[PDB]
């Protein structure tokens, strides 16, 4: 599964979390077996103004 | 005072049941002994521990 979020919301991409990303965008199950991989992409996904 | 053998059988059972109920008040190292209190203070993965 792939998407973009702000750095402070990366903590919500984990089992049993709450907050606007975990609640309204992407919810993981509590028994999640898997890996969560993230990296800062401000050199590509970001623009002046 | 002659019936001490029978009265002590009542006393030992009352003392054992009160001890079993009093142990509901103990923390066993948890944040609180009130089970709904844990579920208010903490989110799912921390509350489960």
């Amino acid at each position: 599964d792939s998407f973009v979020i702000r750095g402070d919301e990366v903590r919500q991409i984990a089992p049993g979390q709450t907050g606007n990303i975990a609640d309204y965008n992407y919810k993981l199950p509590d028994d999640f077996t898997g890996c969560v991989i993230a990296w800062n992409s401000n050199n590509l996904d970001s623009k002046v103004g | 005072s002659a019936l001490g053998k029978l009265q002590d059988v009542v006393n030992q059972n009352a003392q054992a049941l009160n001890t079993l109920v009093k142990q509901l008040s103990s923390n066993f190292g948890a944040i609180s002994s009130v089970l709904n209190d844990i579920l208010s203070r903490l989110d799912k993965v921390e509350a489960e521990v």
